[PDB]
DNA sequence: CTAGTTGATCTCATATCAGGAGAAGGAGCAGAGCG
């Protein structure tokens, strides 16, 4: 390294090469910090995490019991070992606590002051972080699986909810209008995300094996079907162009968002090219999910090299993107892991579990 | 000559003859195209709803706009009584477009499949009355329409007729209404309108019902209680702000 | 809030891009330079290079090319910048008017994407119909041009590959074809597309992709009679035309890796190849009648380390580095006896990389005078730089102990001065000058047994000397003298004065007046005054008539520069100065307005008065010190108007720059007297004396920052200065390859003395490092002292610990193996610099590399991997650890101002620590928690922290005002657009608080200093209107350059000041000024902005 | 051949106590293994 230092002062190298070096090497380097903790509050499994996208300072958890904690990532105590504290959270004794699982929760993106969560009792409420009181509550008549805010859209507000029902809403936050559909899966909506590129693009997953882009601005459903071989097998869509031979209850757009990383119970991950869903022919080998919900999964950010986190059972199994090659698998959880999210900052990654614990992972030395 | 966003040139003299209003609309049409949505150009009747479609569709065809090399095949569905003037109106505003009815009456004198394969071929400009489109949903819908006008597009409004259905086979996401009143009895009839032009957008029919139709109606009533008026008040509003870019209702 | 004022006192040197064309008209041949934001335009004369342009972009210069669109007359100028302002410009001049207008520009960063490992590539296609740009991973962005845009409306083309090396349209293809080396897990081959604009999309190439070495780095696209392309790899270069595959290892080229090419002809038969080592190659293609017949790669030489070089003509080769000065060198035809071709014809000066610099006030004046480590491998140097009048040695005669210059024309046609009168105890003593030479010839008239206080050209086409006697008023023409006057009691003058015209000489405690007339000394007035005279000025100034009306008196023991009216010798002022030190010089001159007074005492204090030609009273006192020894003031006319110089230790030219009095230094070490002199064979010319000879020269002028090299020919990594040994400590770093073996005679290697460190504690090509002590008179290597095998030196400080009163040198170290990332293993070093020796006074080793040390309180405050520790000096002279603190990834940069101590973090970016001194440990103060990546950090105040993120921002910290005051507050932002690598307090000068420089990579000195919150808003308000006003290059907006640029961040600047933008409100006409400062007079603004400029 | 007329024929739109016997399920609960 001190190579490093000395190209950057140097300028031999650009700085880019030194952030984005040695933010791969922290990544690689990632242990279970004994060194930070996350304070208990759920009673219930975590199924899902979220860090603020702007300053990363905050994340919001989700419990199976219900709750949604909202706890504060910055040390702000003097000593290297801290415990992130929980600022706020929506307990049992809140009036407006969710009734059963809290299924993802996000922040607003573009601003700290208003987060959204979705739950088991069919609702996705928005909440005013400030007061931590419920703005609006969408109501839908089969559970949420998953919903999903667009992190880049300064024009529209849309949230796209996946329920147990076959159809995609679209519940439009600026004037409250949940009517609009999304109509072409067949089975329950395991898994929505809104692209990172595309203002107006919406990739959804289902049971029936199948993800679908979207434009939801055009009136014509799905732009692309995902097909696992791209054409060798062939057929007259009705029940071909399936991504996974199993359920697919996970999806995640790579950084840039130009790949499209599916997850899906047979026990394979994919990489896509979210422009025309070709298959990218990545192997990745065998990811066990048998995640009966969706799985929460992420990318690195501002790496040399891009890595995908996926749970893996009780682990967090690390690969890179576009080679497939497994980093390693991040040990330290004792039921399965639900979720991980990625702190952009610091390259720290948080992964909540069954086991009601949120472990930190951040690189070492 | 006038232009807009991405490629959108439409000539100054055609430009020139529009209204401001008329301008106004054929710039939301073009926004809409390039949503690849559709929508109801709810103009007050007289104010000459057509003559925007003919600038817009010209527009549309002059610029060659990148399938399809500008302006595809297009069918025109309208009341029997006006299709003459439709061709009339794109004769004079326009005059390079091949225009065919299809009717009785016509213009063609063999068999009527041969026409559309013709427009469809040809890229023209099918008219067509309600009629036509219910009985030959088999014919009609074989041949990727670009465009897909209802004149007096209300009569679209039951969702169950069966020229609705015929409607609602057509694929492109192109489709627009002309219709002075896209609403005349009961939202139903919107409902339905929207399903057409925007399939999705107002849910399922039945939920649609349940959320919209029910509260609005039931703040109209003199009985009503207050706080059903205010529930109708709000859904009210979602509704319009639902349905605001895709009517324009002048 | 924070109101800072970022200035450049250096503009950048280092060259990042070159280009040659036909810019500035279809004739010319022109030198494109961009140096980091300058675009530097030149024209390629058959000599040298002639400046043109200069622009200053508003943004950093990532991609520079020329491309002719069909029917353009002149080649347009395609930029774009580091933050993705895209323009085209085009080069108009209108007579003297020159212009850049920009044809079209626009913002072509993408909201998301993987910014390129290998950095932004633009490419325009040989016939001019795209523009090619690879930013971001995956993606290549195309701007057509045959759509004539004014925007640069762009659009991506998705690229299957994801790690694009390099990419060059190729040539001789009918659509646009791009061919790129990438890298995939199964090795790097090489590809093609087509691409079709209208249907924005890749086709496929017109030949296949092809899997080339494992180290191709370049694509050489080769024009069309060949056409295919070039790709250059470690070991290899291969030539691809599609089934053409031509593929040599030269041998030679093994050694270093070829980082720039040229194309020297336009049919591409030969191109320059530069390597990081700087090697010069030519690579030649030979054809067969036309295709490719084979490849031959030939050594030319060697040049500094090559950026980009540009071929322009005649064998002339612009050799633009980044890492050591530019270069013009020749390609002989046949080579040197040395095996090399090429021979420097000039070279550009490049504060290269300035990885560490330091303020000394060497010269024991009042000026600061920076010292940095600049450039790198080969090109490593030190450069002095400092602010004084320039001036060549021409003439020297060494005559001992002058006192006496004067300007003759002994040729009595001639208004120049043929004839140089000294005096030196007793005598007078000419000379000739004759021409360039000089030698001592007498001209008749004035006397060889007589001291001469004065002697001139007076009016009547007559000469005048006055000695220690009497006066001798000399017809020129005929003969000697025809008039003498005498004191009638025969008393020696004892103080003297003369012009053209009169005359007054004093005599004791009375004075007498003399005037002149045609073969006459006419004595008329005479007066008595209290104490003896100590000196006079009587010159016409604004005369108009033929005789001053004035003079101006300094007397003894009523110690007062006091005024007199001519004819009378009667009292119009008396003011006093205080102290027992008669003043020894008063002149009074004219700056640009009116009459001046400038009367000194014998310890360089120097009072200016504005002085009326009516009453002549002194008001308006204020003073300036310069110097310590007594002074003289004599003038010489410049070109522009009278240019005083004061002549003592630090002489000194004075003058008024804007209607604002200036005091620049001169850098000659001492001067006794001056006088003007415009000889034949010398214009305008000064002529100084010192103690043992008589120098001459001419001044420039133009205050500009005069730069020393000293070359080390290794690469400098610190420097701190040990005033009480006279020497600068630097680490060096030098590169062996085999043991070992040097590459070339570093200045390591050539010391005086050397050692190398026998240490007890730890038991291709290498680094290897040394400690030089530099003499800070000669910049000699005093000493060398190699460290441990496999030791890396970093940081480096000069300081005395503890009580005991040797002042040390201390290095930190590391060891470094390539078996790891992070070095485990290190040490400090202690050394003494004594008798020429540099003894290893005590070690101790540490756990993790050094990376900073600042002595903190007689205390060692080091920063081993991720600890910040205190070191303490113990009586038996070694370190004893006193308190740690870890809460850190890793402690770059260490600061201190009292208790306290900054720590600029890898990636944290700062930390406000406080050693309290009664508990003996650490504090955490404040934290920014901001994810900025330090290259640098300073401290400006009790609570302002300057910081340095490696996206090329400035950022100030403030410590606010519960838990929540743990938290530093980022009050100042601003994109400086250069890489910081080191701050330092001091100033290169004799409104604004503080002054901190920093030197970057690219080569600028900055100047950072406080405003007050008054002029903080007033110049603020300018800003806004001169951004109103003032047009940039490529119509890019001040605020959005200005803005605070990160990856995932962005922000407007704030409570920082463009000291450029402000500094460039003189450089625009008056209307222009008028709509700037419509809502004070303008006149308080150039009053203002002047006064800012004083500040560097 | 061509309008005009005329049946069908379709679509669409308009609104508020003296029974008895036996069989099936469920619930309560004793108790017996048994891990």
């Amino acid at each position: 390294m001190l190579g490093f230092l000395s190209a950057r002062q140097t300028g031999l190298e650009d700085p880019l090469r030194l952030r984005r070096a040695e933010s791969t090497r922290r990544v690689l380097g990632l242990e279970l910090n004994k060194d930070r903790d996350v304070e208990r509050i759920h009673g219930g499994g975590i199924n899902t995490l979220d860090i603020e996208p702007v300053e990363g300072r905050y994340m919001l958890s989700g419990g199976s019991d219900g709750v949604i904690v909202l706890y504060d990532l910055e040390n702000s105590s003097r000593q290297s070992y801290y415990t992130c504290k929980a600022v706020c959270s929506i307990g049992r004794d809140h009036p407006d606590v969710h009734r059963y699982s809290v299924e993802t929760v996000q922040w607003y993106p573009h601003d700290t002051g208003m987060f959204t969560s979705s739950s088991f009792d069919k609702t996705l409420k928005v909440w005013d972080t400030n007061t931590l009181q419920t703005a609006d509550v969408f109501n839908f008549e089969e559970t949420v699986y998953s919903h999903h805010m667009s992190p880049v859209s300064t024009k529209h507000c849309l949230v796209a909810v996946g329920t147990r029902g076959p159809k995609v809403q679209l519940c439009d936050l600026k004037s409250g209008s949940c009517s609009h559909i999304l109509q072409g899966h067949r089975q329950e909506i395991l898994a929505v995300s809104w692209s990172p590129r595309y203002d107006y693009i919406l990739a959804t997953a289902s049971a029936d094996s199948r993800v679908k882009l979207w434009d939801v601005r055009r009136a014509s459903g799905c732009l692309i079907t995902l097909d696992q071989h791209n054409g060798k097998k062939s057929q007259a869509v009705e029940s071909a162009n399936t991504a996974h031979n199993g359920k697919v209850n996970g999806l995640c757009f790579t950084s840039d968002g130009l790949h499209l990383l599916t997850v899906g119970t047979d026990n394979r991950m994919r990489l896509w090219n979210s422009s025309n869903g070709e298959n990218t022919l990545v192997n990745y080998g065998k990811v066990c999910n048998n995640s009966k919900k969706g799985l929460k999964f992420t990318v690195s950010c501002g790496c040399s090299s891009e890595f995908v986190f996926v749970p893996y059972g009780s682990t967090i199994a690390v690969y890179t993107v576009y080679s497939g090659e497994q980093i390693t698998m991040l040990k330290g959880h004792y039921k399965t892991v639900d979720c991980c999210v990625f702190q952009s900052n610091f390259q720290e990654l948080y992964s909540g579990s069954r086991d009601c614990n949120i472990l930190a992972w951040v690189p070492s030395l | 000559d006038a232009e807009f966003d991405e490629g959108f040139k439409v000539p100054g003299f055609l430009f020139k003859k529009l209204f401001k209003y008329q301008q106004t609309g054929v710039r939301w049409l073009w926004e809409l195209h390039c949503q690849q949505a559709g929508g109801i150009l709810g103009d007050e009747m007289g104010l000459g709803r057509t003559i925007q479609i003919i600038a817009f569709l010209a527009g549309l065809s002059y610029s060659k706009i990148r399938r399809f090399e500008g302006l595809g095949p297009t069918v025109i569905v309208c009341p029997t009584t006006v299709m003459h003037q439709w061709v009339k109106e794109f004769h004079t505003w326009w005059p390079p477009f091949r225009v065919a009815i299809l009717h009785e009456t016509g213009s063609y004198t063999h068999k009527k499949e041969k026409l559309i394969r013709d427009v469809a071929h040809c890229h023209g400009i099918l008219i067509t009355s309600y009629s036509y489109i219910r009985l030959m949903q088999d014919d009609i819908s074989r041949y990727d329409w670009h465009y897909v006008i209802l004149d007096e597009g209300h009569k679209i409004r039951n969702p169950n007729a069966a020229v609705t259905l015929a409607c609602k086979q057509f694929r492109t996401p192109h489709r627009i209404i002309l219709s002075g009143s896209p609403m005349q009895n009961n939202l139903r009839e919107l409902w339905s309108l929207f399903d057409f032009i925007f399939p999705g957008k107002l849910g399922t029919l039945p939920v649609f019902m349940e959320q919209f139709s029910v509260p609005i109606t039931m703040g109209g009533y003199s009985n009503a209680s207050p706080v059903q008026v205010k529930t109708a008040y709000k859904c009210a509003c979602v509704l319009r702000d639902t349905i605001n870019p895709y009517l324009l209702r002048r | 809030m924070s109101y800072n004022y970022v200035v450049t006192a250096q503009k950048p040197t280092a060259v990042n891009g070159c280009v040659t064309g036909h810019f500035t008209s279809a004739e010319d041949l022109n030198l494109l330079i961009a140096k980091n934001t300058r675009l530097e335009i030149y024209v390629v004369t058959a000599e040298g290079l002639r400046p043109v342009k200069e622009v200053g972009m508003y943004g950093k210069i990532a991609v520079m090319e020329l491309f002719r669109p069909k029917g353009e007359s002149k080649d347009l100028l395609f930029i774009l910048t580091a933050k993705y302002n895209a323009c085209i410009l085009e080069y108009k001049q209108s007579g003297e008017s020159i212009d850049i207008i920009t044809r079209a520009h626009g913002n072509v960063q993408d909201r998301i994407g993987r910014p390129s490992e290998t950095g932004i590539i633009g490419i325009i296609d040989p016939e001019c119909r795209m523009i090619g740009l690879r930013l971001y991973d995956g993606l290549f962005k195309v701007i057509p041009l045959d759509r004539d845009n004014k925007e640069l409306k762009a659009f991506n083309i998705r690229l299957e590959e994801l790690h694009v090396i390099d990419v060059k349209f190729l040539y001789g293809c009918q659509a646009p074809t791009i061919c790129f080396v990438y890298q995939d897990p199964q090795g790097r081959h090489v590809k093609t597309y087509e691409v079709s604009l209208r249907e924005k999309e890749f086709n496929k190439g017109p030949w296949k992709q092809e899997n080339v070495e494992a180290e191709a780095s370049m694509v050489i696209a080769v024009p069309e009679p060949f056409g295919g392309a070039i790709i250059i790899g470690q070991e290899s270069i291969t030539y691809h035309n599609g089934d053409k595959y031509l593929a040599i290892a030269p041998p030679i080229i093994k050694q270093s890796t070829i980082v720039c090419h040229n194309r020297v002809d336009p049919n591409g038969s030969r191109y320059l190849l530069g390597d990081m080592e700087g090697r010069l190659f030519m690579l030649l293609l030979e054809k067969e009648e036309v295709t490719l017949k084979d490849l031959r790669v030939e050594l030319l030489g060697e040049t500094s380390i090559a950026e980009c070089l540009t071929y322009l003509d005649n064998g002339v080769v612009f050799v633009g580095s980044r890492l050591g000065d530019s270069q013009l060198v020749k390609l002989n035809v046949d080579s040197n006896e040395q095996g090399s071709y090429v021979v420097a014809m000039e070279t550009f000066t490049n504060l290269g990389p300035i990885v560490d610099m330091c303020v000394v006030d060497l010269e024991r004046q009042g000026q600061g005078q920076l010292v940095t480590c600049s450039g790198a491998f080969k090109e490593g140097s030190l450069r002095i730089i400092r602010n004084g009048i320039g001036i060549h040695e021409h003439a020297s005669i060494d005559l001992p102990g002058i006192k006496g210059l004067w300007p003759l024309r002994s040729d009595p046609n001639r208004e120049t001065d043929d004839t140089l009168v000294l005096s030196f105890v007793g005598q007078t003593r000419v000379l000739m000058l004759n021409g360039e030479e000089v030698e001592e010839t007498e001209l008749m008239g004035f006397v060889d047994d007589q001291q001469t206080f004065f002697c001139g050209n007076v009016a009547h086409q007559q000469l005048i000397q006055i000695t220690s006697a009497s006066v001798r008023l000399v017809s020129q023409e005929p003969k000697a003298l025809v008039s003498e006057w005498k004191e009638p009691q025969a008393k020696n003058i004892s103080v003297a004065s003369c012009n053209s015209s009169q005359v007054v000489v004093a005599v004791g405690r009375a004075l007498y007046y003399l005037q002149i007339h045609p073969q006459e000394l006419r004595q008329i007035s005479h007066t008595e005054m209290e104490h003896e005279v100590a000196c006079l000025d009587i010159t016409p100034l604004g005369d108009s008539n033929g005789l001053s009306p004035l003079c101006a008196i300094g007397l003894w023991t009523d110690i007062s520069a006091r005024i007199l009216k001519l004819p009378s010798f009667e009292l119009l002022h008396k003011e006093m100065l205080g102290g027992e030190i008669i003043p020894r010089s008063i002149l009074m001159t004219t700056f640009e307005s009116s009459h001046y007074l400038l009367c000194a005492l014998g310890d360089g204090a120097l009072f200016y008065f504005g002085l009326n030609i009516e009453t002549g009273l002194l008001s308006d006192r204020k003073k300036v010190t310069l110097g310590t020894q007594p002074t003289v003031l004599r003038t010489f006319r410049s070109l522009s108007t009278t240019n005083v110089f004061a002549c003592s230790d630090r002489p000194t030219v004075i003058y008024s720059s804007n209607h604002k009095l200036v005091f620049s230094n001169v850098n000659l070490k001492e001067v006794n007297y001056m006088c003007p002199l415009n000889s034949d064979g010398y214009p305008d010319s000064l002529a100084l004396a010192n103690n043992s000879t008589l120098t001459i020269g001419t001044i420039d002028e133009i205050q500009k920052l005069h730069i020393r090299t000293v070359p080390l020919y290794e690469s400098p990594r610190k420097i701190c200065y040990q005033e009480v040994s006279q020497c600068f400590g630097v680490l060096s770093s030098r590169i062996e390859v085999q043991g070992t073996t040097a590459l070339r005679p570093s200045a390591s290697t050539q010391a005086l003395s050397s050692s190398v460190s026998s240490s007890k504690l730890f038991s291709e090509e290498v680094e290897v490092h040394n400690l030089l002590i530099i003499d800070q008179h000669t910049f000699e290597v005093l000493h060398a002292h190699q460290f441990l095998q496999n030791e890396y030196a970093l940081s480096l400080v000069s300081c005395k610990l503890g009580k005991d009163p040797n002042t040390y040198f201390i290095v930190g170290t590391a060891m470094v193996y390539p078996e790891e990332a992070e070095p485990k293993q290190g040490r400090i070093v202690v050394f003494q610099y004594s008798d020429g020796k540099l003894q290893t006074v005590a070690e101790k080793e540490v756990k993790g590399a050094v990376y900073s040390m600042v002595e903190f309180n007689g205390k060692l405050l080091a920063s081993i991997n991720s600890t910040v520790r205190l070191y303490e000096w113990t009586t038996e002279k070694e370190l004893r650890t006193e308190c740690n603190h870890y809460n850190n990834i890793m402690a770059l940069y260490l600061k201190t101002k009292g208790d306290f101590i900054l720590v600029g973090d890898l990636m944290r970016s700062v930390l406000l620590l406080a050693y309290k001194p009664m508990e003996g440990n650490f504090e955490e103060i404040a934290r920014d928690f901001n994810p900025n990546w330090m290259s640098a950090v300073e401290i400006l105040d009790d609570d302002n922290f300057l910081g340095a993120e490696n996206a090329f921002n400035l950022f100030v910290c403030q410590k606010d005002s519960d838990e929540e005051r743990q938290h530093l507050q980022e009050v100042g932002l601003f994109h400086l657009g250069e890489f910081v690598n080191v701050f330092c307090h001091g100033s290169l000068v004799m409104p604004t608080q503080g002054s901190v420089l920093f030197g970057t990579v690219n080569g600028m000195i900055g100047l950072v200093t406080s405003l007050s919150e008054s002029w903080y808003n007033l110049l603020l308000d300018m800003q806004n209107r001169l951004n109103k006003v003032i047009k940039s290059v490529g119509k890019i907006e001040h605020s959005f350059w200005r803005s605070f640029h990160t990856e995932r961040k962005t922000e407007p600047a704030t409570g920082f000041i463009d000291g450029d933008l402000i500094e460039s409100f003189l450089d625009i006409s008056r209307p222009k000024m008028q709509e700037v400062v419509a809502n004070a007079t303008a006149d308080d603004l150039i009053k203002v902005v002047e006064e800012l400029t004083r500040i560097h």
